[PDB]
């Protein structure tokens, strides 16, 4: 819930909401979509594959 | 959750650490100091305190 005058929103870097069209507005959250690294388990190349 | 930063959960979770501490307490109460230097040797606690 944002006071009905602001347009952008952020707490550290960016979490902006509200559609910036003068015709209409709609609160849309901003967040990544589960980025991450990948790790591989291997008992050893000279014992299995 | 920010961009580019992630936190790795600890390998040894809370329950296992609690179990380790409980095992240490049980050993030091029911066996004195003999469990840290070989097999656990039972001994009554008043005798261990003396
Ligand atoms: C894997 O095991 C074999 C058989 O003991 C050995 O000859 C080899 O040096 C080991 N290491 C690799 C990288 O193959």
């Amino acid at each position: 819930k944002f006071l009905p005058f602001q347009q952008f929103g952020r707490d550290i870097a960016d979490t902006t909401d509200a559609v910036r069209d003068p015709q209409t507005l709609e609160i849309l959250d901003i967040t990544p979509c589960s980025f991450g690294g990948v790790s591989v388990i291997t008992p050893g190349t000279n014992t299995s594959n | 959750k920010f961009n580019g930063l992630t936190v790795l959960p600890p390998l040894l979770t809370d329950e296992m650490i609690a179990q380790y501490t409980s095992a240490l307490l049980a050993g030091t109460i029911t066996s004195g100091w003999t469990f840290g230097a070989g097999p656990a040797l039972q001994i009554p606690f008043p005798m261990q305190m003396a």
